[PDB]
């Protein structure tokens, strides 16, 4: 696990054989983490939208733990002023907001 | 701060 | 309530005597808030610093109902493209994340 909100969710990953940290973003749609190499297939995407668009590599199915819990979701990899775990991977870790 | 993502 | 995080989890809040919908958004450290007429004391600040600053209303210890809860905290008045809770409110409420 039960997280508080008085500091910033941060929580350690392990994605691509490397150890990361990153931030449990409710307000994010999707998961955007930098400096990792991913084997496998990727497309290019366009986020954000504001002062133009953002071009990061997506991809699919990607194996990752957080927290301790092993999952898997599509990882977008490109540049973001913080490493971000979005809903779609704490749907993955069964994690919910509770008050 | 202030994070996001729609997307 | 627990909230599974599927969809974006909105919510109605109560504030400055309008009825509003906003995001529960852990990655925002702050609650920004469009189109409310707060009464009382306000001080300017400046918030994002991507491309620039937003500069915004501050109004302290506001009194605001986030689904059924009624708590204060800190609000930001100024355009945002979606209304966010931040966890200076999360905290108010209670919420946490749980996995």
């Amino acid at each position: 696990p039960q997280i508080t909100l008085w500091q910033r969710p941060i929580v350690t990953i392990k994605i691509g054989g490397q150890l990361k940290e990153a931030l449990l973003n409710t307000g994010a749609d999707d998961t955007v983490l930098e400096e990792v190499n991913l084997p496998g297939r990727w497309k290019p995407k366009l986020i954000g939208g504001i002062g133009g668009f953002v071009k990061v590599r997506q991809y699919d199915q990607v194996p990752i733990e957080i927290c301790g819990h092993k999952v898997i979701g599509t990882v977008l990899v490109g540049p973001t002023p913080t490493n971000v775990i979005g809903r779609n991977l704490m749907t993955q870790i069964g994690c919910t907001l509770n008050f | 701060q202030v994070n996001f993502l729609g997307k």
